[PDB]
């Protein structure tokens, strides 16, 4: 029945013996900014505790003051009162405990669904492992989007940027790319940074309607918060993510609004009065964004055996990052746009003009690019992109005849309409994932000319009904597929009988 | 204790306190003979805040004492602000002698925590055709007007106020920040006149006042809408320009020692919007159902202003320059505008292939535009010079003539239910109507007028 | 900038002087004499008009205090008038004495006991004070009713509370948490 | 909604846990005010002195 | 410029009748104000003119092309607008003069679009005609105003 | 279950009362380092006026 | 003597020395127990000295001593750096154990002088064709590389560091300017499977690290690269991008608070492009030639980071996606890329004639295809037709097997001579070889082998 | 206000006077540009010669301090 008398005895065995403490006043309050007189001893990021149960961060260093960032409400604290150093560095619980929780930038539970269970704590701010202790991008991370998956692969420890306007499927993108991974064995990570709390709510309500949420952890820094909260939530996600990879595992982490880190990170400079760039940002707003996805990585056995101290042995780790930006009317040449594009293996450009004609999921396959490409990709969709490749590329080049079809030569005219074919599969449906073997039978039926009847309007209810075919009729070969996407001389003649048949009754 | 003013600088007034009675931030502070308020903004240190007039500095001068409240802004809320005018300070602006209030609230607060927040799809009608048909509102969601100066606005926003608040049953607060003193005097009689001031709380903060009172006035009227969704009512908060609380932010920013940045904006741009945006929310007691109008720097919807806000809205509404440039009204861009609500599995896929439908033949048209000015008509294949005829159609079958635009238009208002947006669009796309002449859409409310126009 | 900031360069030029003339303890009192003058209110009142030259200030300056000020000090006083610095005497006066502290290898403490006063006590915590400090221990004894039972010793930026609010503090968030 | 009744309850029976705290600090404050002493205090101070 | 340009307003009967303590009554008394703004080869993104066109109760844009073209008056009316309307005009122009703006800002792109296109129906020659007149009519001499 | 809490919610309201005085000597035996026992009796019979 | 940090804002350390004792600008000071050190920038006087973090700056505290080195950066040199991994500070960063350096230099150094400059222009004999004909190096030169990703770059440098060492005596440097550290360690493995990492030593700056790291490893690469010229060699320097160099510049000018210059970047941008570029020349005694990889912001050439590059580079290759799939893997545009060296009075009139003519038939053949496509091959005359047939041979004859690619493509590699590159395109012009098939000038190196290619 | 380049803890004016009019002592350093103390019959546009055989220009004339 009651709890209150159990509880209490513990809180008697706590210390009361004095600790020396290093301490400091408040001079002045404004902005978020509390400049401090006193505290000789306190470390740059060390953080420093308020009257009020409030703590701060010391960033300005100078030889008379101290200038601290408040990592919550700064409008209760006032000269006079007194600051003390807490000795210790910002950390973040870290753990199997944090799958399927809502939490701050500092790791407390906003959910309403109880106290987290962490074992252990790790620090916010920590080196990438070094160039000898990495092992080369081999494995792949499927997203469950044919456009994506097929020419723009992503894989295990790549850092892959979702760019484009607003309002045009960025966030879509990254969030089937989550609920993707909840039978992979990838866990995943999504941080949203300056959003609105009703609409972190709307994602994590998606997250649960498709079984995704138990798998995934959620950190929440949202519009009204402390900038010194916005700034460093990317890097309390990411210490949450490289547990996971640290002791042999996989993970995924996506960044919501790389720019408003950016935003909020200016603002702190500014009211710090350091020196202004290019756009009013700081000198090292690329440090900022580097030093974070430089982290996003795959590690070698020998670095999962070193770290684990033998425990884990034969298995290395990896954390997967997609981070997200928003342009300005398509201007890629701004400062923090350019920045990330020049830090990350690979881009996926999404299109406003594309959007508005019907293509959904909006990727222009023109100018997307995945440096480590064939690598991250299945023997089967490897075998089957190539030719997707050519006739996208072919339609980009013979578009303008589609009105003068007719007076087009033959072997062209062959080619506009496999191009506008191609072009029409690629769209897809939100919240609809598909799998290796799924894909596998959209690829292959283009690929393979079987769509040469089709009229390019009844393309998509074939794609639909194929796939209902084959997962009644069909069934032992899309899981033979489905283990490794693996492809040879039995499984390209199944598909095909498969093909065939379907034509013949359905 | 008491202070000094020690340093005025325009709308930014200087206070020393004893150093062992510095007002708290965001304290109000009352000057001694001149009757003038300040807030603290910043604690500079010894004994020295820093505060913002809400007034005038005319009659301020070096020297006058200056009193700590110990709080910050309290303003009247509850049933007492109903039928009344009021400025940011909470006093009545009219003649009708002062407020029976029975509580003072805070004009600062803290915003919903994420636990609180509420989700609802509840589908709102508005009667205007391109809204109901691409930029679906839902009860309880936060809607946006967008646009430049002369494309209608505070016009639209009238009209949804007049489809929606006058049968709302609730209550309603409409708040005029940075607005013109004329727009003003023409809503109240307009409440007045129409018998509906008895459930709409009026708070009015026009161009002609100090920099204090733009930048306090959206919380003045958000406190007395949270106290009506605290006591678990259903509310309408309209905001006449959000912009202007933004703008008195940059007005007073440098003199306040803040660096500028990018496109001579305030440091704290993001975070000063973020403080206003999170508390206009439906939590789980009550509904605040939320439409602000956000001015547009030059028409450029890239500028820091407009593009940090539309992440805190639910419903996009853009309004464009060129389209009111042809006499094209309501001039809102259906491809430019959104809303949340537009999803299959939230009004149906009959209204949703029907608005794809529209925006699929208006974006075609946008190219084809440039290549009949070169060359000519005679040179686009049949189904483009087809397609041409339809897109011109649409776009003039958008146009529909508002009530509160007959002193501007001429001609009558006219309503149009959803169930006539979708029939009409869907006719049209099919190419039932390809017999009517262009100018047959043009202001002409439901489709069938199209038809009688044709005649005339 | 900070008032230190702009008083650090007169103050240890005025304690490298005293030091390698040995005068520690003169320029003490003659920086405490200029410092107070200067906070008066006809001193501050004066100080601040437009028709006086910086000569004409830094000599009215000496005269008041006179013989407190050795030819050096007179002297330091003119080179403070003509950059135009006499506001931040007060400062001046302050730094330099923590300079001749680390010097002499000495500390002045503040200690805050509760109800109770005794000369027992005072050494008694003196002696722990200077073995962890390494230097010799000037204590200022005062009263704070405040506190339950306990003392408060704060010295330079570090601060031992040994007062029963302290334990009041440590049970009360542990028991809100 | 069966996962709800428990953090519910627990939430509520911990909010309280609390409260309770709160008034025995309260408490232990006025125990403690009506009972220090020079017999006390001496070992308050001198207790101090070794730390 | 917001300071300035609230003073121009029209008041009420009430107020005059205080003001004047008792002197004048049953009499609305008002200041009109006609602002002048320059802009810089016709770019109204600069900080001042985004200022004013966002305050005023309207704005006429007078346009160089048109001024130039022998359209002298060289009022935009696609461009220019006023926020009273109809309720500033009286009885036997207002309703005469309806909807002329609109449909001279239609006619202009009309104008543009069927530059060279094939013969288009009696609507659209019909429309193009009746554009080219209202155009010229708008058209008169400084120092010759009209009753 | 909103319903039942409220049952049990009215039982625990007033049995903290009658063991709030312990976690009050207990809190204060820490807090000094030594037995508070002769100075508790009159503030366990008093302090109930307000809880 | 030693000093002590008095400020610490980010990377940027203020230290605080005796008057008799101050570090001399560009000196090295070392912080005592923590493995950071600091490079002087700026002397503020009264003692103090600004500083820049060559490492994190995380748990640093006011008032820690730092120690004077004497010196700037000193890193080793010479034999000892082939085959190993360092950073800007000449540190181990592959788990390999210390360097087997003999001598150390410091990072800082005036530009050779006038009178050491060599007596005329030598080409650098590549062993590549098409790069020995149409963009010829000379010896001490600078080289622009430009084209995107998955088009042979890594590949070609591979072959360069080959033949420098194996056919010239010569030796490699590579500074990974803000290198990617997957890359960085996919080229680590790539040319030790490849067989050529004993003749090269690697340099990083990783991304992740400070500006200051970053803006010196172009220094720490160029001083390795300057020690094996002295010994008497001609060496090839590798800079992973040359607009990230430039970068690191305008981050630091930012840091120290420098006001900016055109288009943002730092004022003494050309002065830092000189101090770097002026090293890189032909001396009396050996020869650093230069291969830079260059980005160009926004597509713009006249954009200051590329216009100021361009002014020191004397040759550009551009390799080209679209003859990477016709199948010819050197992939270098022979009508894009050009050379300052392409000049009669440098090369003689045989190699200026020689490779002009091959340009020539090469720009008519991509006009005739244009005619070939939307006309057909019929409309051609007999001189055209003939003409085709030479650009085909030819443009199959610019292909070349590698030494590092025998395992993509199955074939022994090959390094043709100037002399032989020369006679086999003059022979192809003349028509010596216009019985032969195309395919017979595939993949073979000299001309003589066409000829074998062929009878079978 | 801000602190100035003859507000240092060594230019102690014990000896309130001035001597020595064609020398002068560098107080900073900072890219191409020194301060000096002290060169008070300097003209605009003069050759000041530094150790090391290297050259300076005067281009700020001060109350305080000569800019080159
Ligand atoms: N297949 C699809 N893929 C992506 N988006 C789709 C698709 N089909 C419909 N949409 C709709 O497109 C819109 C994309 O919104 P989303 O939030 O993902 O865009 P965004 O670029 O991330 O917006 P924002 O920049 O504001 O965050 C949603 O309304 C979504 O339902
Ligand atoms: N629907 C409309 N019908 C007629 N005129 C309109 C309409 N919308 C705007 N206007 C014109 O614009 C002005 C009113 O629009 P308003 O709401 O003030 O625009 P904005 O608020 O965007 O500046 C009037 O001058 C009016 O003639
Ligand atoms: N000389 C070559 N001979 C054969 N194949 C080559 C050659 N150069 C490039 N390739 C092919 O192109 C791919 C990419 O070349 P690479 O040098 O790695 O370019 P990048 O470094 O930009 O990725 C190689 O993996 C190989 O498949
Ligand atoms: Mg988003
Ligand atoms: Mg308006």
């Amino acid at each position: 029945s009651e709890i209150s008398e159990i509880i209490k005895g513990r809180i008697e065995k706590l210390d009361v013996a004095s600790q020396a403490r290093n301490e400091g006043t408040i001079v002045s309050v404004s902005d978020g900014i509390v400049r401090i007189y006193g505290l000789a001893d306190v470390m740059y990021g060390e953080m420093i505790e308020f009257p009020g149960g409030v703590y701060g961060m010391a960033l300005n260093l100078e030889q008379d003051s101290v200038g601290a960032v408040v990592l919550g409400e700064y409008q209760g604290l006032a000269e006079g009162m007194n600051a003390k150093c807490t000795g210790r560095i910002l950390e973040v619980p870290v753990g199997p405990e944090l799958l399927g929780r809502v939490v701050d930038a500092l790791g407390n539970p906003i959910d309403g669904k109880g106290p987290i269970d962490a074992k252990a704590t790790d620090a916010v701010e920590k080196v990438a492992p070094g160039v000898i202790w990495r092992k080369s991008v081999d494995q792949p991370v499927q997203t469950g989007y044919k456009s994506v998956d097929a020419m723009i692969p992503v894989g295990r420890g790549q850092r892959e940027l979702i760019i484009g306007d607003r309002q045009i499927g960025k966030t879509a993108l990254a969030v089937d790319a989550i609920i993707n991974q909840k039978d992979s064995g990838i866990k995943c990570v999504y941080v949203a940074i300056g959003q609105k709390q009703s609409t972190i709510a709307n994602v994590v309500r998606k997250l649960e309607e498709n079984g995704a949420l138990a798998n995934t952890i959620v950190v929440a820094a949202s519009a009204s918060e402390s900038a010194a909260l916005q700034y460093l939530a990317p890097y309390s996600g990411c210490t949450m993510g490289e547990y996971f990879r640290d002791r042999g595992e996989d993970a995924l982490i996506v960044y919501d609004d790389l720019s408003k880190q950016a935003v909020a990170y200016r603002q702190i400079s500014l009211l710090l009065r350091r020196p202004p760039g290019r756009e009013a940002y700081p000198g090292d707003v690329f440090y900022l964004h580097s030093r974070l996805l430089e982290r996003a990585s795959r590690v070698s056995e020998e670095y999962v055996e070193k770290f684990t101290n033998g425990a884990v042995t034969g298995k290395t780790g990896s954390l997967t990052a997609l981070p997200i930006i928003e342009t300005q009317a398509g201007d890629v040449s701004a400062f923090v746009p350019t920045n990330v594009i020049s830090i990350t293996d690979g881009q996926i450009f999404l299109e406003s003009a594309m959007f508005n004609s019907g293509i959904r999921p909006a990727v222009n396959a023109g100018i997307s690019v995945s440096r480590v490409g064939g690598a991250a990709q299945t023997k089967i969709i490897k075998k089957l992109s190539g030719g997707i490749r050519t006739a996208l590329a072919q339609y980009r080049e013979l578009a303008a005849f589609a009105q003068f079809a007719s007076d087009l030569d033959e072997a062209t005219r062959k080619q506009l309409e496999h191009g506008q074919r191609v072009t029409e599969l690629m769209k897809q449906k939100q919240y609809a994932p598909m799998s290796i073997a799924e894909m596998s039978l959209s690829l292959y039926a283009a690929e393979r000319g079987f769509l040469q009847d089709v009229e390019i309007a009844k393309v998509g209810s074939f794609e639909q009904a194929l796939i209902s075919y084959f997962q009644r009729e069909h069934a032992a070969l899309l899981a033979k597929i489905n283990e490794k996407g693996d492809f040879n001389d039995e499984i390209d003649a199944g598909i095909k009988a498969g093909i065939e048949k379907f034509k013949a009754t359905q | 204790s008491s202070g000094r003013i020690v340093q005025i600088i325009g709308a930014v007034i200087d206070v020393e306190f004893p150093r062992d009675a510095v007002p708290s931030i965001y304290e109000a502070l009352k000057v001694q003979g001149v009757e003038t308020t300040l807030e603290v903004q910043q604690q500079l240190g010894d004994g020295v805040v820093r505060s913002i007039a809400m007034g005038s500095t005319e009659g301020l001068k070096r020297g006058l004492n200056v009193d700590s409240t110990g709080a910050a802004i309290s303003v009247p809320v509850g049933k007492a602000t109903l039928g009344r005018i009021m400025d940011v300070l909470g006093n009545p602006i009219d003649e009708a002698g002062p407020i029976g209030e029975e509580e003072r609230w805070g004009i600062h607060r803290e915003a919903p925590s994420y636990a609180d927040q509420a989700g609802g799809n509840e589908l709102l009608e508005t009667g205007i055709k391109v809204i109901d048909l691409v930029c679906p509102f839902a009860k309880g969601g936060k809607v946006g007007l967008f646009g430049g100066a002369g494309v209608g606005k505070t016009v639209n926003m009238m009209e949804l106020i007049r489809n929606i608040a006058i049968e709302h049953s609730g209550y309603s607060v409409f708040a005029g920040v940075g607005e013109r003193t004329r727009e003003g005097n023409d809503f109240y009689h307009e409440m007045k006149d129409s018998n509906v001031l008895d459930k709409v709380a009026l708070v009015y903060g026009q161009m002609n006042e100090p920099p204090g009172n733009r930048l306090r006035v959206a919380l003045t009227g958000l406190t007395m809408a949270e106290k009506f969704r605290d006591e678990g009512r259903d509310v309408l908060l309209f905001i006449d320009n959000i912009y202007r609380y933004t703008l008195a932010g940059t007005e007073v920013s440098a003199l306040l020692g803040r660096m500028p940045s990018a496109v001579g904006y305030q440091p704290t741009l993001a975070e000063e919007m973020g403080v206003l945006q999170e508390r206009i929310t439906s939590t789980k007691k009550g509904s605040i159902t939320s439409i602000q109008a956000v001015y547009v720097p030059a028409d450029d919807l890239t500028d820091p202003s407009p593009a940090t806000t539309f992440a805190h809205l639910d419903a996009t509404v853009v309004l464009s320059r060129d389209i009111a440039s042809l006499g094209i009204y309501p001039a809102v861009d259906p491809l430019d505008s959104t809303s949340r609500q537009l999803d299959p599995l939230v009004i149906g896929q009959d209204h949703y292939d029907t608005a794809r439908g529209v925006q699929y033949v208006l974006q075609r048209y946008k190219e084809l535009k440039d290549i009949i000015a070169i060359l000519g008509m005679d040179e686009l294949s049949e189904a483009d010079k087809l397609l041409v005829a339809r897109a011109r159609k649409i776009q003039r079958f958008l146009s529909q003539p508002f009530f509160v635009a007959e002193v501007f238009t001429g001609s009558p208002g006219k309503y149009v239910s959803l169930k006539d947006t979708i029939a009409g669009f869907k006719g049209i796309l099919n190419g039932d109507y390809d017999h009517l002449p262009e100018q047959a859409f043009y202001m002409v409310g439901g489709i069938e007028e199209a038809v009688e126009k044709a005649k005339k | 900038a900070e008032l230190t900031t702009l008083a650090r360069p007169y103050a240890k030029a005025a304690f490298e002087y005293a030091q390698a003339h040995q005068q520690l303890a003169d320029w003490s009192a003659a920086l405490g004499v200029l410092a107070a003058v200067s906070q008066d209110d006809t001193v501050r009142q004066l100080l601040k008009e437009p028709q006086l030259t910086s000569s004409a200030k830094a000599q009215s300056l000496i005269d008041v205090c006179g013989d407190k000020l050795n030819a050096p000090a007179q002297n330091f006083v003119r080179t403070v008038a003509e950059n135009k610095r006499l506001e931040l005497l007060p400062t001046i006066a302050e730094m330099y004495e923590q300079l001749k502290a680390e010097q002499e290898k000495s500390v002045e403490v503040e200690v805050t006991s509760a109800f109770t006063l005794s000369k027992e006590q005072q050494d008694k915590l003196a002696k722990a004070l200077s073995a962890r400090l390494s230097r010799e221990v000037r204590l200022h004894a005062s009263e704070d009713a405040s506190l339950i039972g306990g003392v408060i010793i704060r010295a330079g930026d570090l601060v031992i509370d040994g007062s029963v609010r302290g334990k009041l503090a440590k049970l009360a968030e542990a028991l809100k948490s | 909604a069966q996962a709800e009744i428990e953090q519910e309850l627990n939430s509520v029976k911990d909010a309280l846990r609390a409260q309770v705290g709160a008034l025995a600090v309260t408490g232990a404050e006025k125990i403690l005010g009506a009972s220090i002493d020079a017999n006390a205090h001496e070992q308050l101070v001198s207790k101090l002195a070794a730390e």
